[PDB]
């Protein structure tokens, strides 16, 4: 239905910028660092937090009695 | 014997140590150039508040380390103020009578 002649011409240019491909490959570096720093923080939790909660629980049970 | 002067300011040292603790945790965690700003800020805040509430009980042990050296306070400073309040009345009305 009578397209203007600027219809099927391209619109965005050269799609191989090194910036966005290194962005896509840094999308693996964030996942690797997350898989390190979640293991680190769950070790922090099960070593540091739970004995403190247990000691504070026996203290608060004694004084709650 | 230094416990008097730098346990009178407990809640100045605790608050300044909290601010310095968040600063010295933030400058450590921000050197890792991979994370979001928000995750760095919340991890620094967690480390800071942990060391701060850990120091809050050290000041309790220090507080009874002061309390053996000055027994039953808040009630015998009041009577020192009362002695200075009775001397200021007697010194004044004796010169009111003979002046």
């Amino acid at each position: 239905s009578s397209l203007p002649p600027n219809a099927l011409k391209p619109a965005f240019g050269p799609p191989d910028k090194v910036a966005a491909q290194k962005f896509k490959e840094s999308l693996m570096a964030t996942e690797k660092h997350a898989k390190d720093t979640s293991n680190m923080w769950v070790k922090i939790s099960v070593w540091v937090a739970l004995p403190a909660i247990a000691l504070t629980a026996v203290n608060t049970y004694f004084v709650e009695k | 014997k230094f416990v008097e002067g730098l346990s009178n300011n407990k809640y100045k040292i605790i608050t300044g140590a909290w601010a310095a603790s968040l600063y010295g945790s933030w400058v450590i965690v921000n050197k890792d150039p991979i994370m979001t700003k928000a995750q760095k800020i919340v991890q620094a805040r967690m480390y800071a508040q942990f060391i701060t509430v850990g120091l809050l009980l050290a000041s309790v042990g220090l507080s009874m380390y002061e309390n053996k050296l000055h027994p039953n306070k808040q009630k015998v400073n009041e009577m020192r103020r009362w002695e200075n309040a009775l001397r200021v009345a007697e010194e004044e009305e004796r010169l009111e009578k003979e002046g």
